[PDB]
């Protein structure tokens, strides 16, 4: 009753690109 | 051409060598896609749907148009090719690597020019090759979408897209929203009907114009998590696929349909068997078994589950909507029990909302879920979530007369519509459940009640409650002479909870009458009775 | 299918490395009637976590070889697949997304694989979310037209949480609701699993280790299942008795219920 | 060959680079019951991050070339270890059959090396985690779950350590040439588990003979005793020297009595009785109630300073207004044990705070705090000796700006009377009169104020 469920929401969890560094 | 290839399936392809099964209807679905498709900007269709209604069905009757040039001539000879995403993103662990994808795959569609590039779950765009520093690849076709330089049919469920291309509001703009419905029953048996032949090869069974017309009656009337253009074929596929079990040909009938409906919900939808048949016309005899002396209930409730199993009830109102009135212990929930025992053979198949634990309104909030925002959410009820899983079950109001004012009123829309939204927004069907109320209930100077326990129904219910209870069925109180029956039940199964060599219990004597009188007043119920059977006769007659 | 995901549960089979099956046969039926289905072909094993759902699939990786197969669940290959495997290793883009489109294409181009995924809960959000790319994605084009046959596992409340949760999802898993096994039928199972645990502990099993171990699991140990808690009690024991070495009984399995539970005798 | 990318415990075992454990023989012997299994076979051994989870390993491994092991773990190796190279050395276990891999990350297998078990257990692992480890990466992987057992590693006990500090005694009279003795080991692990808690004592205690053996043959360049382990500790946790525990209080406590003077003496006897003598530290040290003084969380004050930690180390909780919750006094005691915990409210009467607070954590002291017709707590001079205390602060300050606050006895006797809210009527009267007085320099440096107040 009017307890109010605070939904919280997490930071993005996400993947990441690359900078790769050359070789021959 | 190469580039599409690898990123992507070619539906005309596909379509040239038979592997898109017929869409049969769905002709003024795809003359919108068409429509959309022949624009000069935005030319870009989303086949927004309930999931399952044919969504990627329609673009499969439209790869298959262009095979048979049933398309207009600026969509004809065009390469229809389901872009896999999951292709563009495999492979781009580094930077620009599915950018570079992307525009490989851009710049084969502007060279070639017949390309309409079908993305197939297109909520999965916004974010798709998204990564710390990236591009998505929301943002590069962004400018050929809305150009119209990219033909781009998408296919988003409904609830996937408000939460994906509604909150990417440029993206919504670049598409055509082309509501594919979910169809008719009288069009999912066109669909069946043209589907016959590819079940009919695969299961290697005969499936006759009856079976395609139950189909899809069954599954409308009788399911409720999926659609029409699914849940039908549903039943149509494990109808042959036992098929193809049990002979390890056979006619696919109404019958072997209804046996996977019923392996399937719970709900008996069977053409009765006639052994089903005569216990159920003998069902207020064989609910003798375990309650006695009733005789206007226990015929009631078999009236009410004949003309349920006779499809003789009304396919909107519940299978049976009852009250159990009268003084407390006659047999109220042991008819439940009872009505629950020949349904599915266990007495704790029913569901028993105890309604003495509701008094107000501010908990009554377990049978209708929590809205949103609120704690409870996401396990939003305990009426709804037991009753769209077992859609066939009686359920068990017990103690309506100690309960709200205002908690039967939520239930007042489930007596005669037969749903009940829950809180976190999903109909459930009450409509083949078999509701029941249980209620506890002269004075003066009169020459020598039916009429005042109405009365006293009309004080504590509302009178339009009472309007949509299909049968109010006032208990009579059990006489002296049939308190000799109902002991002689207590001795055979509560006397075989007992183990066969510690006791010795029938011994037809006389002293039963004294059983009979020890426990029971007129004011009591048989419930002070069923004790003193147990702590006298045979839970002391054990320890020894 | 890779043997670096997962493994292939008929090749075990066909050598006998699986565990033998005594019970679970009408289960079994359930998963092969999905299985024969055109479209939509993806039964999902709905159960009590450890009430035999592998047991299920192990037991019809065995009936591909012993051959009760419906012909269209003939000579094809059940390789096992952790999802989760798929998962691990995946922190820049594109790594769980080139494995599983790997692993899909070792299903067009081989073409009688039948995936037994466990931890579907973990299939909607094994990449970053579901805008983004993830298996509850890239699978289900495939999983309604029947061009590949996955085999589920859910609890009851992942399949609540995470499937039932989402739409397009309840529509291509098909539920197969694998029950929690009576007393009885648990006695069946240890009777079948005997010839493993006596060869593998080299000790001997009473029968009257298995009508306790059926019956003492229900009575103390509630936070886990019974084809599993009773499984247990007659594998330690054996490996108690090889530990202090050769006979278990209902008394070798006893003390063995006791380590665990907080009872001092 | 396996030597050239991991490396044997077995034969580390035999030739005696491996140092014992004496004690861990529950913990060995599960770890052998988990192994022996047909299904299940992989022990992960849950621990803590110093509790010693590869000591049983080390241990386990010294029981191979001994023999009180199964004969279904007789004569095998313990090995303790991209994707061409892992495969390869794999199907060098497999090929075998007859070798055990140790892994102390396993929680980073499944963070694949994971699936790849299966095929080659048809190997066994042998894993190490922690307790937040094994529940958020071992017990979420259900395709694990089936193969891995949890083995508890506990927290050993203070005498338990000393027996490993009695095993690990000729390693350390070796390697620094230095001759330890009882006593120091004693000590040395009596004030491991009292004075570190970022680590736990199976380490906490080698630790400390690890470097006294190392500060004896630094600074010669003989024996640690008792007095070592104290020195050793202390420039290694910063604190000074004082740690002789003389039975456990005395009038140092009641030195400080900021207030009612038999309160402090009554404080003082009762921790003496419930430290050394009796009260089994099953329940916790301390474990009092206040009775409703002064305001009673200066003298809680004192108690944290004199017994265990700072000032600091006193946690005041309220429940005035926290009662509606499921816990701050959990965390704060995780981090630090022996914690003197204060509950400033205990009146407020609910059922939710009365289930936190029976449940209480072994050595933690625990605190709890005009309408007739009629004429018939500190007293006078116990005020006097709390005004000296809140104008000490205000002399403090001035004697940067050269100046010595002297308040004569009547104007401390008639602030007294005026002044809880002594603290505040010091900042109205001493401080906000006499700072306007130092702005306008009537008073200032090279002067010795005297605020002498009439009409008391
Ligand atoms: N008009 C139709 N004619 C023939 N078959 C149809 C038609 N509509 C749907 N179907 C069939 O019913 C099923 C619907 O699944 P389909 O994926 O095509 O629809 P959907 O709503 O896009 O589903 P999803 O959202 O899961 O992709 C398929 O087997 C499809 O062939
Ligand atoms: N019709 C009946 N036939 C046999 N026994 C009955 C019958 N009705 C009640 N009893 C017995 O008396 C008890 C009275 O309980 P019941 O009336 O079913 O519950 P309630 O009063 O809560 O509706 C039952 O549990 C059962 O043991
Ligand atoms: N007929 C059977 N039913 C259930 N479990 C069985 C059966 N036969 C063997 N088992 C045991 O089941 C276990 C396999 O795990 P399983 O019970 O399938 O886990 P989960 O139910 O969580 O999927 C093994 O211990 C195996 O020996
Ligand atoms: N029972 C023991 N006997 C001897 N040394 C031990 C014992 N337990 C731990 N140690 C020592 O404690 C240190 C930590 O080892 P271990 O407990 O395996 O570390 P971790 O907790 O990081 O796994 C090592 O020097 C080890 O030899």
């Amino acid at each position: 009753m009017k307890v109010l469920i605070l939904a919280c929401l997490v930071a993005l969890a996400l993947a990441r690109e690359l900078e790769e560094l050359n070789v021959p | 051409s190469l580039v599409l290839d690898q990123f992507g399936r070619n539906l005309t392809a596909a379509a040239m060598e038979g592997k898109l099964d017929p869409v049969i209807g769905r002709e003024k679905e795809i003359e919108r896609v068409m429509q959309v498709l022949s624009r000069r900007t935005k030319n870009n269709p989303v086949l927004i749907g309930e999931p399952g209604v044919g969504k990627t069905a329609v673009v499969e009757g439209l790869a298959q148009a262009i095979v048979h040039g049933e398309v207009p001539e600026t969509l004809k000879d065009k390469q229809l090719y389901t872009l896999d995403l999951g292709s563009l993103v495999a492979g781009s662990r580094y930077r620009g690597d599915f950018e570079e994808r992307l525009k490989k795959v851009l710049k084969e569609i502007n060279t070639r020019g017949d390309i309409i590039l079908f993305i197939d779950a297109l909520h999965t765009l916004v974010g798709a090759g998204a990564a710390e520093g990236a591009i998505d690849a929301a943002s590069i076709l962004k400018p050929k979408l809305a150009r119209g330089e990219l033909q781009t049919i998408g296919a988003t469920t409904l609830d996937e897209y408000r939460k994906y291309i509604e909150k990417d509001a440029a993206l919504e703009r670049r598409f055509q929203p082309v509501q594919v419905g979910e169809p008719t029953v009288e069009h999912t048996i066109e669909i069946l009907k043209g589907l016959r032949d590819r079940y009919e090869a695969h299961h290697r069974v005969s499936i006759t114009d009856a079976a395609m017309v139950a189909a899809a009656t069954l599954a409308d009337r009788y399911i409720n998590d999926r659609f029409l253009p699914d849940k039908a074929i549903d039943l149509i596929d494990e109808a042959g696929a036992r098929m193809r079990i049990r002979r390890m040909v056979a006619e696919v009938d109404d019958e072997q349909i209804a046996e996977v409906l019923g392996n399937w919900t719970g709900i008996p939808v069977f053409k009765l068997t006639e052994a089903e048949t005569t216990r159920l016309l003998r069902m207020e005899e064989e609910l003798h078994k375990r309650i006695i002396g009733q005789e206007d209930a226990v015929k009631a409730v078999s009236k009410a589950i004949r003309r349920t199993r006779a499809g003789l009830k009304d396919p909107k109102r519940p299978s049976g909507s009852f009250i159990f009135a009268g003084p407390s212990g006659v047999g109220k929930t042991e008819l439940s029990k009872a009505l629950a025992n020949f349904l599915f053979g266990d007495d704790d198949a029913l569901i028993q909302i105890d309604m003495g634990e509701f008094h107000d309104r501010f908990t009554a909030s377990r049978l209708f879920g929590a809205p949103p925002g609120y704690v409870g959410y996401e396990e939003g009820g305990q009426l709804t979530e037991k009753v769209r899983r077992k859609p066939f079950s009686v359920v068990l109001f017990d103690a309506i007369e100690k309960a709200h004012q205002e908690i039967y009123n939520s239930l007042l829309q489930v007596l005669e519509d037969g749903r009940l939204t829950d809180g976190q927004g999903r109909t459930v069907d009450f409509k083949n459940t078999v509701l029941i109320f249980t209620s506890n209930l002269g004075l003066g100077f009169s020459k020598g009640m039916k009429q005042k326990v109405n009365d006293e129904l009309k004080k504590h219910f509302r009178p339009e409650f009472l309007n949509r209870i299909d049968d109010i069925i006032v208990f009579h109180q059990l006489t002296r002479e049939e308190i000799i029956r109902m002991v002689d039940l207590m001795i055979s199964r509560v006397a075989g909870q007992l183990k066969s060599k510690d006791m010795a219990l029938v011994l037809t004597d006389a002293a039963k009458a004294l059983l009979a009188k020890r426990g029971f007043d007129p004011v009591l119920g048989a419930r002070p009775l069923r004790r003193t059977i147990q702590r006298e006769i045979e839970d002391q007659l054990s320890e020894k």
